[PDB]
């Protein structure tokens, strides 16, 4: 707390920006200047009234093109050609003229709802060291993901190509998921995130087109980091066996090889893969130079858990009663998602009370519920 | 008189060129609207003075 | 804090956005004989295919 003054200060910078912006738009945006008036005039004189969306199939280098409209009929259209002869390419949306169809203009951009799944609006409210602990196997993910974006200068002293690629692997719950989302808050470059259960589809032929796409968008914006979460999901998830099966899975893998490195020479696509089925992947996937430093994660050790548990209980109410050290004693090489589920379930004990204090009793009780999960899908009791 | 001059006026009113239903996909800040006509495709077209 | 969230939305909304409809600065006159490609058709064409 005690940050009220700085938030008011930020707010105050916001008041001033909203104000001057608004008045500037209002009436002193003066379009009584001829370089505004005369440019729009004779621009609208060739520009429509109905603007007849078309789809450009291909161009001809005689100032013509063949469009196919979604309404139906094709047309062999001219081009007014103050629009830069060579700036438009197959797949463009073009403005045709309501009279003789000429390319009045060209729309710069258009998008799909299938790339909406890919792209993101988010801005995580967690930044790194809410991944506090495991703090030397995270120098392998911020020296080959973060750093060459931040400094290419270091890799120029040595020269040769800079890093490319990582595969994260280890036990589930050991932070793989949050590692990827934590470098993306630092770097502030286009963060794509795609689940591997959407790369597996119940329809064929569109599988490869999806996988081919991710990196083509990704190269198109000059920096991007593509998180493929769960590439362990490509051999264990499958729908029907007559449009899924071996075939679907083989093709998509094949596509990814060309995309990941292949012959495309696409833009920067730093890749992050989470997996714990690394032996269901190709040898041309886990091939070096697409994985450069690969990171192994195992369960923390006793003193590492102390780092983990203190991160989690800072958000909570505390007392002098609370003792973190004896919660550590009980657990023995377990995940940090287990530790994280004790602190989440400790406030569920406080919720149950409707008492806003968190005490050593609440942490020990949820410890027992957490250990109830581990050994009661077990039915041996003692190792038979 | 109110009655007979309402009929005579409705004869004009009923005569149309066709007036459609569209739906706005998105605007563009040239003061134009991309409208997908529900049966038909998309056309960027200007707007009236009442909107 | 809620005032911070509101004012960012308001600044963006009032400022407005822009989406280019391509032109070229090395062009400012095109309609001296652009209207011959326009308005007085010379002509754009329905594309077909020979079958016989
Ligand atoms: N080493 C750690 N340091 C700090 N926090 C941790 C650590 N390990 C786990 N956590 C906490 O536990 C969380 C739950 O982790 P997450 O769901 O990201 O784990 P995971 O390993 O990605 O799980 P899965 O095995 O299902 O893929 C994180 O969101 C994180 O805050
Ligand atoms: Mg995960």
């Amino acid at each position: 707390r005690c940050k009220l003054k700085l938030l008011r200060m930020e707010r105050i910078k916001d008041h001033l920006l909203l104000e001057e912006e608004f008045v500037s738009n209002s009436e002193i945006l003066k379009p009584f200047e001829k370089k505004q008036e005369e440019e729009k005039k004779q621009l609208e004189e060739i520009r429509g009234n109905p603007l007849s969306i078309g789809t450009l199939e291909e161009i001809i280098d005689d100032d013509h093109a063949i469009v196919t409209s979604p309404t139906m009929p094709d047309y062999y259209v001219s081009i007014l050609s103050f629009v830069d002869k060579e700036l438009l390419e197959p797949g463009c949306s073009v403005l045709l003229h309501h009279k003789t169809m000429s390319i009045v203009g060209v729309l710069q951009d258009d998008a799909d709802p299938m790339v909406s799944v890919m792209k993101m609006d988010k801005s995580p409210t967690e930044s790194y060291s809410d991944i506090g602990g495991l703090e030397s196997q995270i120098q392998e993910i911020k020296e080959s993901v973060e750093l060459p974006l931040t400094h290419p200068e270091l890799y120029e002293e040595m020269g040769i190509k800079p890093p490319k690629g990582v595969i994260l692997y280890g036990a589930p719950g050991t932070g793989k998921t949050l590692l990827a989302k934590a470098v993306a808050n630092q770097t502030s470059a286009t963060f794509l995130r795609i689940v591997g259960s959407e790369l597996i589809q119940k329809y064929l032929g569109d599988g490869p087109r999806l996988c081919r796409q991710i990196f083509k968008v990704a190269g198109e914006n000059a920096p991007s980091i593509v998180f493929i979460d769960e590439i362990d999901a490509i051999g264990t998830k499958r729908y029907d066996s007559n449009s899924g099966g071996e075939r679907e899975i083989q093709r998509t893998m094949l596509e990814l090889l060309n995309q990941l490195d292949g012959f495309d020479d696409r833009g920067d696509v730093k890749v992050i893969m989470a997996t714990n089925k690394i032996e269901t992947l190709d040898p041309a996937l886990i091939r070096p130079g697409r994985i450069d430093r690969k990171i192994l994660f195992e369960n923390p050790d006793l003193s590492t858990k102390k780092k983990i548990l203190g991160i989690h209980t800072s958000k909570m109410n505390l007392s002098e009663d609370v003792n973190l050290e004896t919660l550590v004693t009980t657990k023995d090489d377990l995940s940090g998602a287990d530790i994280q589920a004790m602190c989440t379930e400790a406030g569920l004990l406080a919720l149950r009370e409707r008492r806003m204090q968190v005490t050593a009793e609440d942490f020990k009780q949820a410890k027992e519920r957490v250990m109830k999960n581990k050994v009661e899908e077990n039915l041996e009791g003692l190792y038979l | 008189n109110d009655k007979v001059r309402f009929i005579k006026d409705e004869l004009r009113l009923l005569q149309e060129p066709g007036s459609y239903v569209g739906e706005v996909i998105k605007i563009v800040s040239d003061k134009k609207v991309l409208v997908k006509v529900q049966p038909e495709g998309k056309y960027i077209v200007d707007v009236a003075k009442d909107i | 804090e809620n005032d911070l969230k509101d004012i960012e939305a308001r600044i963006k909304e009032k400022a407005g956005v822009k989406e280019s409809d391509t032109g070229l600065a090395p062009s400012h006159l095109w309609d001296i004989m652009g209207d011959r490609q326009r308005l007085g058709e010379e002509h754009p064409l329905q594309v077909a295919r020979c079958t016989k």
